[PDB]
């Protein structure tokens, strides 16, 4: 079976830069190679078909070249809404094989996160479990350290965090860190807070609350 | 982009020689076919190989062709004296997609027939009748040299002469050796002012010198 | 008189696979040892018969079908096979009694700018019966609305063109295929 | 109106069976090349099966003998019968009209097939009440403890789209998924505008509307 | 027999025109395409132009683009090459050669080669008009077998016929191929080897004949004193 290799695996570039990804075929596949753009959550969208032909309605900034075993997929000037994972596929020879995919991120200016902290709802506390949520909204780059502090004690192992995909408008990420405690262990402490350290911050920012108040 | 052939290949009878033919991305590298032509001296070319490797009916099996990537080769196994000719490779050019063909510079195959032969040189001073016409021409006549490859240079009281020199290409004569002639056009004032004039002919790591006086 | 097998394998031009050419061979003798002895054929698979043991067999009629396909599609010229060629161009029955001969012809049927005169049928509602030659140029109605001979969306020309360039891989190079069908007996050895 | 609508995905125990139906509009399925393509969570795309216009079926090595593809001309629907399901079959299953020529390539939206032995549980929705920095405020909903994937969350019955961030679900140590969806609104509209998050969990047939309001003694 | 016979070649002043005709026989001329190939003296082959089976399209090398025009008359089995505004670098032997069969040949017509060549018609370009040669005697030296000859300097065009003693002397005669001086005129030397004894008891006359200028010169070669 054919095996498509796709470089690079990930990619970050500024708006307007030329973006070029490659897709080398294991065997000769002529020019029967397509390129797909899959935005987060949505289905793949065909952009280039037969190595170099642009599908009707794709902007001009998308290009394609190559034949035999080495192919290229070029973005003229990168735009914010172009963020997605890009795959290459061969379809002439069965089975149909895809590439590993290329994740593309925008290189925008530095943006500091807006921090919010949420106590566990009194409704959830009736279930015997408490969940404290820490929010980092619209920041860049994605590198962000969230540190939970419970009565000034550094917590670890009891929290899970989740990061969105780059917003197709402002190219910023958002992070959610969820701390999970029992109702008992939640009521053993008074001060709950998360400490956010980020490039866009001159010093770590902390949002806190007191249990009960 | 054209084709590149060796200027001359050589081989003894019974040996095997190869003539290369390198191209570019627009001809042999583009996957075109390569044809080979043999041209005896004074005759029209003959198709030796067509379609990289195929022989036309009537071509001896001694000849064979091949092609790889951006180059083609002609293989003449068991050299015969009759194989001494000029060989041209021909392909097609796809700079702009139309219909253009490209030949090579040609390769002069010389079968090592007889042994080497030192040339005999006969230098003639300008005739008295030519000096009356306000002209002067030294005639350096070369003969009986094999192989046909000589270098002729003139001197003027030992100092070299770099102008007014014309030289023939060696021509095969009857006894299959070569002969060539060189002429040094001069001014009657230039001829009588110097004390000697010499034509030095070099052949296979050896040089013969003949000199004439203006008496 | 001898059988005119030379007119088929040696033809300066070959027909497309959808309009595959057939030669009816009758009233002649032929030695099939000459054909197998040649190792120029990349593929030479006989079904229900022995290659060497064919000079001692008499047949009523011998059909010679010749066309051109890709190297990847030569495997479809065989009984019980599926694919764009076996389903929509040339289908061999399951009880096939004959031989399948093919050889690479990238040197003949492949222009540097691309040879596009060799075609194949890309669209068909159902598969071909064995030895069926469909040569229809009717527009293929893939949608709910009819075409009325107006090539367009959901209305495509049923044939597709091979892109035979000499820079192609072996699987994409043109292969000249000859399929012998062994059916008063008039063809012996 | 060219589009592929597909359904039939859900939870199923390993070794079980599940059929996925893909209804078509705008073209004839029995006349086109159709294909199923699955995408594992976080992984790339993987071709599954093909049916030709003439009816020839082709399958990948990893589902050969277990999966079957068919179609119904009267309903214009593409099917994918799945048998002897394994844990590695968990993925989103897009049905697509295979590209053959210019502009006929159309993909479905896929369904979530989750091959697992655990039971189905509807999520619990808890409010994330806003705090107190002057200008802008934040609020959201916690979608905790559900299985399997996925859930859909909107706000004010789709009347709110700007400034909304719904985070990818996390897999807790309990084996159930937890998720949170937030939105940034101006601090002035807190006392006059009502905010309700609309969560939908198809495998449990759970549809919840939770009002999110400020906290006060 | 398959045969290509071209003609119409000669000498012409620069900037003027010439037409070459190539007769074909022994093959269906209508189907094959035809080439024109020239070869300068001593140098290699250089493709000029090509024309289809019907003449619909034509291709030329950049050296002759706009100046040359190729055509064919299928009813006459003849190939043409209209040469206009000729230059000095156009001086060569012009062959017509059979191309590929686009009608009923192979699909890859590049597989064919120039399988049938013509005999080669000759063209020459110069502004120096006809001129007879000046015959100068290369006198034999006087030292201790000797050699004498004649210098046939400055003539145009080729050729000249040199003989000795009205043709009675064929022993040791050696006529060399002429040079083409940078002036456009030809120079030639013809010598004969003789015994040192017969220098004073035998006359030696070289007979140079040049038909284009209608001149015949007989020069006496005698030792110096
Ligand atoms: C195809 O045609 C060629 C001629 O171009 C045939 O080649 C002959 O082959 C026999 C032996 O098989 C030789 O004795 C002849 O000398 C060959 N002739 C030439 C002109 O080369 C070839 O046999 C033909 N093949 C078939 C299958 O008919």
């Amino acid at each position: 079976a054919i095996r498509m290799t796709q470089s690079p695996s990930s990619l970050s570039a500024s708006v307007g830069d030329r973006v070029t990804i490659t897709c080398q075929a294991s065997q000769d596949i002529s020019n029967y190679l397509n390129w797909y753009q899959q935005k987060p959550g949505k289905a793949p969208k065909l952009l280039i078909y037969d190595a170099s032909n642009l599908e009707t309605g794709v902007p001009s900034r998308f290009s394609g070249s190559g034949s035999g075993t080495d192919f290229t997929f070029t973005i003229s000037s990168l735009q914010p809404e172009d963020i997605a994972t890009y795959y290459c596929q061969q379809y002439d020879n069965l089975p149909v094989t895809f590439g590993g995919g290329t994740k593309v991120d925008i290189k925008r200016t530095v943006a500091a996160p807006s921090v919010f902290i949420f106590p566990p709802s009194d409704e959830q506390l009736k279930s015997g479990t408490a969940s404290v949520v820490c929010l980092l909204n619209n920041f860049y780059p994605r590198e962000a350290k969230v540190q939970w502090k419970v009565d000034n004690a550094l917590q670890s192992g009891n929290s899970q965090e989740s990061v969105t995909e780059q917003d197709s408008k402002d190219s910023t990420y958002s992070l959610s860190s969820t701390l999970t405690l029992s109702k008992a262990d939640y009521e053993k402490h008074k001060v709950y807070a998360c400490e956010v350290t980020h490039q866009g911050l001159s010093s770590p920012v902390t949002k806190s609350f007191n249990r009960g108040e | 982009s054209v084709l590149t052939q060796p200027p001359s290949v050589s081989g003894a009878p019974g040996q095997r020689v190869t003539i290369s033919c390198t191209g570019s991305s627009s001809n042999i590298g583009a996957g075109y076919d390569v044809h080979w032509y043999q041209q005896l001296p004074g005759t029209a070319p003959k198709l030796l190989i067509y379609g990289n490797s195929n022989r036309p009916s009537g071509v001896p099996d001694r000849f064979s062709g091949s092609k790889s990537g951006t180059s083609a080769s002609l293989a003449i196994t068991g050299l015969q004296a009759e194989d001494e000719a000029d060989y041209y490779c021909q392909s097609y050019d796809s700079s702009l997609s139309g219909f253009y063909v490209v030949f090579g510079g040609g390769t002069k195959l010389t079968v090592l027939g007889q042994p080497k032969a030192a040339p005999s040189v006969t230098l003639f001073p300008p005739s008295s009748e030519e000096l009356q016409a306000n002209k002067a021409t030294l005639v350096c006549l070369i003969s009986d040299f094999y192989p046909g490859a000589v270098t002729v240079a003139w001197k003027a009281d030992s100092s070299p002469v770099k102008a007014g020199v014309e030289t023939t290409t060696p021509s095969k004569q009857s006894n299959n050796k070569y002969a060539a002639s060189s002429y040094l056009s001069l001014t009657p004032e230039q001829w009588k002012s110097h004390r000697s004039y010499s034509c030095q002919v070099t052949h296979e790591g050896s040089t013969v010198e003949k000199t004439v006086a203006p008496t | 008189n001898l059988c005119p097998f030379g007119e088929v394998f040696n033809a300066t031009r070959f027909a497309s696979v959808y309009a595959w050419n057939r030669k009816r061979i009758s009233n002649c003798v032929a030695d099939y040892s000459v054909l197998y002895n040649s190792a120029s054929f990349s593929t030479f698979k006989c079904y229900g018969v022995s290659p060497t043991k064919l000079n001692d067999l008499c047949f009523t009629n011998v059909y010679a079908d010749s066309f051109v396909i890709r190297g990847d599609e030569v495997r479809q010229i065989a009984p019980g096979q599926t694919g764009k060629i076996a389903d929509y161009n040339y289908k061999l029955p399951d009880d096939f009694t004959g031989c399948v001969i093919a050889w690479n012809s990238n040197n003949l049927d492949s222009k540097v700018g691309g040879n596009y005169n060799y075609l194949y049928r890309l669209f068909r509602k159902s598969n071909l019966k064995p030895f069926e030659r469909d040569i229809s140029t009717e527009i293929y109605q893939a949608g709910s609305t009819p075409c009325n001979g107006v090539e367009g969306f959901n209305c495509y020309f049923p044939l597709q063109s091979y892109g035979f360039q000499p820079t192609n891989g072996v699987g994409y190079q043109p292969y000249r295929v000859v399929v012998l069908s062994f059916e008063p007996a008039t063809v012996c050895g | 109106e060219v589009q592929l609508l597909e359904s039939g995905g859900g939870l199923i125990q390993p070794g079980g069976s599940l059929r996925l139906s893909c209804a078509a509009s705008g073209f004839t399925v029995s006349s086109n090349y159709m294909s199923w393509v699955r995408q594992a969570p976080g992984k790339g795309l993987e071709w599954v099966s093909v049916i030709y216009s003439g009816g020839s079926t082709y399958y990948a090595d990893s589902v050969k003998g277990r999966f079957t593809i068919s179609r119904d001309n009267s309903k214009n629907t593409l099917y994918l019968q799945m048998n002897s399901l394994r844990a590695e079959d968990t993925a989103v299953y897009y049905c697509a009209r295979d590209h053959v020529r210019p502009g006929m390539n159309i993909w479905g939206q896929g369904t979530m097939v989750t091959v697992s032995s655990a039971s189905t549980k509807g999520p619990s929705v808890f409010p994330l009440a806003p705090s107190t920095s002057g200008g802008t405020a934040a609020l959201g909903c916690l979608v905790k403890d559900y299985f399997p994937e996925p859930v859909t969350v909107s706000w004010n019955s789709g009347a709110l789209t700007s400034g909304v961030h719904t985070f990818p679900a996390v897999l807790q140590s309990s084996g159930l998924y937890s998720l949170s969806s937030v939105v940034t609104v101006p601090s002035s509209s807190l006392g006059t505008q009502t905010y309700i998050c609309n969560v939908n969990h198809k495998p449990s047939n759970t549809k919840v509307d939770k009002k999110v309001e400020p906290k006060s003694c």
